[PDB]
């Protein structure tokens, strides 16, 4: 699912779904 | 940034684990 | 939509929706 | 943090905005 174009929400969810109890950062700009 | 590497092309696993805490 | 137990994906959605160009962070440990 | 304030309790506006960069 990550090897895609990722934009918005979907960007987010992969980033949810990949760093799990770790957590991230979403910086856009 | 996240969005021209992930959004504007092709993210990878990589990439997005420099943005995990 | 914010008003309500949000947990997981329903989280990092209304963090999404709520914080926009500015992004945010997601921590839950 | 955010799980114990928005996941476990009730969340609000104020709290979510806290957690914007």
């Amino acid at each position: 699912f990550v090897n895609q174009h990722l934009c918005g929400s979907h960007l987010v969810e992969a980033l949810y779904l990949v760093c799990g109890e770790r957590g991230f950062f979403y910086t856009p700009k | 940034g996240i969005v021209e590497q992930c959004c504007t092309s092709i993210c990878s696993l990589y990439q997005l684990e420099n943005y995990c805490n």
